[PDB]
């Protein structure tokens, strides 16, 4: 098995 | 004590939560990988939404925890490929908390980096779609949609997570599976006649099969005994108390079991707002309302997406004249759940669906 994986939380201004 | 507990508890209720946006096809992510990234999220929360993002993410010493799950999930073996890694890209003219910064680095190792989200963000999402792209081996290329961050984009935080292992036993490369009760679809199947675990856990329903790969990293396999995927029960009534119990060490017992399992591939993208929303993470992604002055003083920034994109790839790949057929059989010709539990820390690095060759 391969197996691969990514995560991204984006914060933005206000 | 398990020590992951939090996190599986958090992989299961996120998976029934998904599950809601789609019930029926083929899903596929990394816990981990999300506990972990928005792990450094909640390091950055404070009030309501501090308090909902340790309810959601099942904390109620958080962050040494994770750097020494992490580390366990790292370390060095001969056996197999696996690496866990964070990144914060941040707006170059942002000036956030120095503490933030430290202790993100102490605890997460994410190595903060300055991009220019402020006049070239598409150019920074190329940069840090490429860095996903480097520590996955090419395997997740494009984590950042179009679209995705902009001119207003003060931080992006980012796991990525690889693994590949070769199966203790190598598979033999042997057909219909049913997907549901109209449907039935060709597969290549994989068969195996191996001394392995397996149960039954009677509360789901299901048969429960453990593969190993070489080293502490294993698969386990739930499959059930409705007319759509035949998953209804089990999705619906799976707890971490009804599985931890036949994921521990010892409590299966070993047999010589004649295994057929589809060869697979899942390429999955999820955007999770609206998940984490439903599970009671309002706060975070509310413009209005959202509490991040643990990253910002001025107390002026929120919670915009959370992108997940996962992929696995299952073969036969591994490191005589038997004609008997009177024991356990497990032929995963139908929809079945799975995972991929690094066994030393009892995390579950993957999760997943297959029910559509």
């Amino acid at each position: 098995t391969e197996a691969a994986a990514g995560t991204g939380g984006v914060m933005t201004g206000r | 004590e398990d020590l992951c507990v939090a996190n599986t508890l958090f992989a299961l209720n996120l998976f029934k939560h998904l599950a809601k946006a789609s019930p029926t096809q083929n899903l596929f992510l990394s816990p981990w990988s999300i506990s972990s990234t928005m792990a450094m999220v909640y390091m950055g929360s404070r009030g309501s939404t501090e308090d909902q993002m340790a309810k959601v993410l099942q904390f109620n010493k958080i962050h040494s925890s994770f750097r020494s799950l992490s580390s366990a999930i790292n370390a060095s073996t001969g056996n197999y490929l696996l690496e866990s890694v964070n990144k914060l890209f941040g707006e170059k003219s942002a000036s956030f908390r120095e503490e933030y910064i430290r202790l993100c680095q102490k605890y997460y190792s994410s190595e903060p980096q300055a991009v220019d989200f402020l006049e070239c963000a598409e150019e920074a999402r190329k940069k840090i779609n490429s860095w996903v792209k480097t520590q996955t081996k090419g395997k997740i290329p494009n984590l950042l949609p179009e679209g995705s961050v902009d001119g207003d984009t003060r931080m992006v935080l980012v796991n990525a997570v690889y693994f590949k292992g070769k199966w203790k036993t190598p598979f033999e490369k042997k057909y219909p599976f049913r997907v549901n009760s109209a449907q039935r679809t060709p597969v290549q199947m994989m068969y195996l006649r191996e001394k392995l675990n397996i149960g039954y856990i009677e509360d789901l329903k299901a048969q429960i099969l453990e593969l190993p790969y070489a080293g502490d990293v294993s698969m386990f396999l739930l499959l059930p005994d409705d007319v759509s995927t035949g998953l209804e029960l089990l999705e619906s009534e799976i707890t971490y108390d009804k599985l931890n119990k036949w994921t521990s060490k010892d409590k299966m017992a070993e047999d010589e079991v004649e295994v057929y399992i589809p060869q697979f591939k899942l390429e999955e993208h999820y955007e999770l707002r609206s998940i984490l929303r439903s599970m009671g993470m309002e706060d975070a992604f509310n413009k209005g309302r959202a509490n991040f002055s643990g990253m910002s003083e001025r107390n002026d920034l929120f919670l915009s997406e959370v992108f997940h994109q996962a992929m696995v790839d299952v073969n036969e790949e591994g490191t005589t004249g038997r004609t008997g057929h009177g024991g356990p059989q497990f032929v995963a010709d139908h929809p079945f759940l799975f995972l991929i539990m690094h066994k030393i820390t009892n995390c579950i690095l993957f999760f997943g669906r297959f029910s559509s060759p």
